[PDB]
RNA sequence: GGGGCUCGAAGACGAUCAGAUACCGUCCUAGUCUCAACCAUAAACGAUGCCGACCAGGGAUCGGCGGAUGUUGCUUAGGACUCCGCCGGCACCUUAUGAGAAAUCAAAGUCUUUGGGUUCCGGGGGGAGUAUGGUCGCAAGGCUGAAACUUAAAGGAAUUGACGGAAGUGGUGGAGCGAUUUGUCCUUUGUACACACCG
């Protein structure tokens, strides 16, 4: 929330469940935020990871394993990992 | 004087966070009261009430004090503890500590024009405890806060000057209402709105940003 | 060498193209 | 019996959101569900949907991007002139800065806002925010 | 299976066909329309698969399908092809 | 749900998405016209009429090749009933009931059935009249 | 408070169901609420058994059985220990005796 | 061959794919089909990719102390604790204190940034546990294995001595080959039977 | 009106008992059975009106249908078993992401982020389903249905304890809205008792 001088007036911006897009709150204990390395040719490990945080509603579901696989899916096709 | 046991603790006692929202952010327990001192130190403390808490023994009566703490610094950050004990003075001084370790971050906004700083809950919000239904309502500026006593005080340490307030079920229940009050407060950095529609940037986890430390 | 395995699982390593050099029908 | 199709769309389209689907299909399909569904994808409530045609009345399946916290109809669709909006907004809308009241005008199906922007009042369907 | 690891307007062909006739996409009979051939004589006589009556070769000949609860049972010593 | 009933039992034809006759369906037009109105003439109902085409001759729907609905090819060429053809077998059934019924008259069971069965009559009898398939002041007893 | 979800009986999608009566009191109880056990015993006990398989003209004789299918209603099932009180957790087990 | 062909000739050596008769509707996404007497056969080329996933997060863990690795099971122990001493991460056996990732008064406390499970069914405390510390967990499920508060879930059997010992070298291999440990002009000095359960 | 075995209100008698118009025992009238005509009430209960949509998983079971099976004291089909599905039904198990005062409920969910349609029906506890009027019924009674007056609780769920003429101590963490509980593995169970059954 921008102040109409413009300023930010939110003390912060929370994270989003990566999968449900609902935001993960600060008492939220079941939440997790995954980052997965990436790899260059030959395998080695570059250094650079992307990352993802999951609500724990969606852990809870159970959905969590196939919600993460899809996303890494994208990703990785998108920057060729 | 304090010797942090966990991981976080450490980093708190060595100055890696200087607020309490890096905490937020990352949605880490906070287990060492220490921890929320060292980074929040505008915190009042009030005791709400005090009550008598009987267990039907062979002989007579066992008598505990259930003490209902309410802690914040007025400016968007409130916590609530309750502490059962044998002794009024140590139920005080637990219910502190649990409150302080309850501390949540509250999301304030304007009813109107965003004209200066946030005086109100950004939209309606409702928490429930038992039978009591807590529901907020962003009001005017001026307006101030229009609850009942034991939701005003919690509304006045979380730092919000303006709402309407309307409560059903047993009120008179004041665990179950000041529960409903500081679950309703909690549930207002949780409402997605379009101003948070922007993706969010994952930054690093003060676990993995402080390994060589840790 | 010398996986002995039935027709379900020779069906999945097809799926996946895999020739399974010792592959082999449990008959 | 369906009494309100557009009742069944709204209510499965918030069931799924709230249980993370990211698609939902909708049966039966009618002219005021995608006329509801356009209002909704014009303020980016939703994204794609699908009307698919089976010689009867048709399905929709629409993609869900999380950013649904409730969407409903109000039944009856009580008339709402121009100026009873406002009272409107302030029984349905969790703030005078999001959300949205869907009326159906003899202007066309809009939100209360484009129907304050055209001065024209009608009959409320429903809202999402 | 979870409906997140699937398209709705693209639903696997494998699974359509086990849904109830109504319960799909775009609903169409599972019920079709045969060449039966008989016997010896050539009398193709098209039947409905799921036929209420006892059809019967033109030349009076005995019944060739008998109606049943689903798809009607042809008589003993005859071929079909669909349609 | 059924009507007088607590069954919800779904089961019913489900017709293709062509509604174009199949390529094997070569039978002319005219051909099925009159193969309706010989079965309309011995006293064959629309839905017998229907039946028959069907498992007896190869006309899948008869909407799909002609481009009308039994009914209005009989009505056309003037063999439609009088009583439409639900409301005949209603009261079919409500008058082999009363027979029963005038053999058994413990029957209680067979009274609320019947009592269902004139309920059902009452009611498309009601809407032959408004949609004026009946004649206004026609009346079941 | 309802202490079972069955009510105490097995009666779903019906409504009456006839009722027998207690073998010990003659007591009127539902077919389906009543404790019901099938005894199978020898109609000579465990220790007449050797007395009796020797005063047998017939030396291949296997002894018959009795067979009988007891109804019990809840007061007689409890106090002749037939079925015991249970705490709440252990109430819902349906499994017979392991 | 190539390394997920070799790989994938370690699970049919071991019966990875060797599935229970009933299947999770979880996972369900990696069971390829059902063998006739009732069992399923997990897709391993799902399970290759889900051990890639796991290894690409545990080798982004730049403190491998922070990664925790349990069996209640008996046939687990070994392969938990050689996994844990040639990754580095730690490793404790048999009963899971509760309270070990909560109580912070407890001398067993201990906050992983990563959790690694054997068999979620058998494992469900320490799950329980991490779904109250934001512990991102990994896990090797069977096709009955419960999928709640798994973040990472293997499809592979469990109930197995050489099962359990393939996939934890199988791991333990990729993770150093990322890390470096295991070059990749070279193949990795220890055999697959040093995972394996002792009687 | 017929029938009237058995059982059996009322009744008689025999016991028990301080008393025993009861419980226990004996004999039994009306009744229990049937026909004709009434009566319209039950804890007539799932204490949950009906129609419709959505939203977990699972394995059984019944009815029908489709597919695949390989064995039948079987008369190729088909039956009988087996396996996989679809629809419909009585239900059951697990789980909370839900709801609830909780018990618990996969609906009793999709509710202060409150609106799918519709019927009936409640407004502290008694007086009271009473009086009166009306109506139905031969009657018994049914339906409709007050007031005056009186009272600060009555009531629900759950907890601990005590009792049964029932059976065999913090801390921190975890669970619960909570009293509490786990830890501590006399216990379980019922309770309308909590001055705690001498209630
Ligand atoms: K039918
Ligand atoms: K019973
Ligand atoms: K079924
Ligand atoms: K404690
Ligand atoms: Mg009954
Ligand atoms: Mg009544
Ligand atoms: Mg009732
Ligand atoms: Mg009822
Ligand atoms: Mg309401
Ligand atoms: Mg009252
Ligand atoms: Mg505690
Ligand atoms: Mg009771
Ligand atoms: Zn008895």
């Amino acid at each position: 929330m921008q102040n109409e001088v413009g300023d930010m007036v939110d003390l912060y911006v929370p994270r989003k469940c990566s999968a449900t897009n609902r935001i993960i709150t600060a008492k939220d204990h079941a939440s997790v935020q995954i980052n997965i390395g990436h790899v260059d040719a030959n395998g080695l490990y570059n250094g650079s990871f992307t990352t993802f945080a999951l609500s724990g509603f969606v852990r809870a579901q159970g959905d969590a394993d196939g919600s993460l696989d899809r996303l890494w899916q994208q990703k990785r096709a998108e920057i060729k990992q | 004087k304090w010797v942090p046991v966990t991981k976080l603790g450490r980093l708190v006692k060595e100055g890696r966070f200087t607020k309490m929202e890096e905490i937020y952010l990352h949605s880490l327990p906070v287990k060492e009261h220490q921890i929320v001192e060292t980074l929040c130190p505008g915190l009042k403390d009030e005791v709400m009430k005090i009550t008598p808490v009987q267990k039907q023994t062979r002989a007579g009566q066992r008598t505990r004090f259930k003490a209902f703490v309410v802690v914040g610094d007025s400016n968007g950050h409130v916590g609530l503890g309750v502490k059962c004990a044998k002794e009024v003075a140590t139920a005080i001084r637990g219910a502190i500590i649990l409150a302080k370790l309850s501390i949540v971050p509250v999301r304030r906004g304007y009813w109107g024009n965003k004209i200066g700083l946030p005086h109100t809950v950004p939209c309606k919000v409702t928490g429930k405890c038992g039978s009591v239904t807590v529901r907020m309502v962003p009001a005017p500026r001026g307006s101030g806060i229009v609850a009942a006593r034991v939701p005003k005080k919690v509304l006045q340490f979380a730092g919000i000057d303006d709402v309407f307030t309307s409560s059903r079920g047993s009120t008179k229940t004041l665990g179950n209402f000041v529960k409903a009050t500081f679950d309703c407060l909690m549930k207002t950095y949780g409402f997605l709105t379009p101003d948070f529609w922007r993706e969010t940037t994952f930054t690093k986890a003060p676990y993995q940003e402080f390994t060589d430390i840790l | 060498d010398e996986i002995r395995v039935d027709k379900e699982t020779m069906d999945m390593l097809a799926f996946l193209g895999m020739a399974d050099l010792p592959g082999v029908e449990r008959a | 019996v369906r009494v309100s199709v557009l009742n069944d769309a709204l209510k499965s389209m918030y069931n799924a959101e709230k249980r993370g689907k990211r698609q939902v299909m909708i049966r039966p399909s009618s002219k005021v569900i995608i006329k509801f569904l356009i209002v909704m994808q014009k303020h980016g409530y939703i994204g794609e949907f699908e009307y698919v045609d089976d010689h009867r009345s048709g399905k929709i399946v629409v993609e869900l991007n999380g950013r649904l916290n409730k969407c409903g109809v109000i039944s009856p669709r009580f008339d709402v002139g121009v100026k009873e909006i406002e009272g409107w907004t302030a029984r349905l809308l969790p703030s005078r800065q999001f959300g949205y009241i869907v009326l159906t005008t003899s202007a066309g199906i809009m939100d209360h806002e484009e129907a304050r922007r055209k001065n024209v009042g009608g009959k409320v369907l429903g809202f999402f925010y | 299976v979870l409906q997140n690891d699937i398209d709705l307007l693209n639903p696997p062909a494998e699974l359509e066909k086990l849904k109830h006739k109504k319960k799909r996409l775009v609903q169409s009979p599972n019920s079709f329309f045969m060449d039966v051939k008989c016997q010896g004589c050539f009398n193709i006589t098209t039947v409905f698969s799921h036929s209420q009556t006892v059809v019967v070769c033109p030349g009076c000949q005995t019944v060739l399908c008998q109606p049943t609860g689903g798809k009607a049972r042809l008589t003993e010593g005859c071929s079909f092809r669909r349609k | 749900g059924r009507m007088h009933s607590r069954g919800k039992g779904i089961s019913s034809s489900a017709l293709p998405y062509k509604r174009t006759p199949p390529s094997w369906v070569k039978t002319a037009v005219a051909d099925v016209d009159e193969l309706i109105t010989k079965a309309a003439k011995k006293g064959q109902m629309p839905s017998q009429i229907g039946v028959l085409l069907r498992d007896q001759h190869g006309i899948p729907l008869v909407k799909s090749v002609t481009g009308s609905k039994i009914l209005r090819i009989l009505k056309a060429h003037g063999l439609a009933p009088e009583i439409p053809e639900d409301l005949y077998f209603l009261i079919k059934k409500a008058v082999a009931i009363r027979k029963h019924l005038e053999r058994n008259r413990k029957d209680k069971d067979s009274k609320f059935r019947l009592i269902l069965v004139e309920s059902r009559i009452h009611r498309l009898a009601r809407y032959y009249k408004r949609t004026k398939k009946l004649p206004p002041t026609w009346k079941y007893e | 408070t309802f202490k079972r979800r069955n009510g105490g009986r097995n009666k779903h999608g019906r409504g009456h169901v006839k009722y027998i009566r207690c073998s010990n009191c003659a007591k009127c109880c539902p077919k389906d609420k009543a404790i019901k056990r099938f005894l199978v015993r020898n109609i000579v006990e465990q220790a007449a058994v050797r007395d009796v398989q020797e005063a047998c003209v017939h030396d291949g004789y296997v002894l018959p059985k009795l067979y009988a299918k007891v109804h019990h209603c809840v007061s007689c099932a409890i106090h002749a220990h037939i079925v015991r009180v249970r705490s709440r957790e252990n109430r819902r087990n349906r499994e017979p005796p392991q | 061959l190539s390394q997920k062909e070799q790989d994938i000739q370690m699970m049919l050596a071991a019966d990875v794919h060797l599935g229970t008769k009933n299947c999770d509707f979880q996972m369900e996404r990696y069971a390829y089909k059902r063998r006739s007497d009732g069992i399923y056969i997990i897709n391993l080329g799902k399970t290759w990719e889900k051990l890639q996933l796991a290894a690409r997060v545990i080798v982004a863990i730049e403190n491998p102390q922070d990664i925790i690795v349990q069996s209640a099971r008996p046939y687990g122990q070994r392969a938990v604790l050689k996994f844990a001493q040639h990754t580095g991460a730690n490793a404790i056996a048999g009963r899971h204190t509760p309270g070990t990732f909560t109580n912070q008064m407890q001398t067993s406390f201990s906050e992983p940034r990563l959790l690694i499970l054997t068999d979620p069914r058998t494992d469900h405390q320490p799950i329980k546990e991490s779904a109250l510390g934001n512990i991102p967990t990994i896990a090797f499920c069977d096709t009955d294995s419960p999928m709640r508060y798994v973040d990472i879930g293997i499809p592979a059997n469990n109930k197995g001595r050489n099962s359990i010992g393939c996939l934890y070298w199988l791991l333990a291999r990729m993770v150093l080959q990322m890390r470096g440990t295991i070059l990749p002009g070279h193949k990795w000095d220890v055999m697959v039977d040093l995972f394996f359960y002792r009687d």
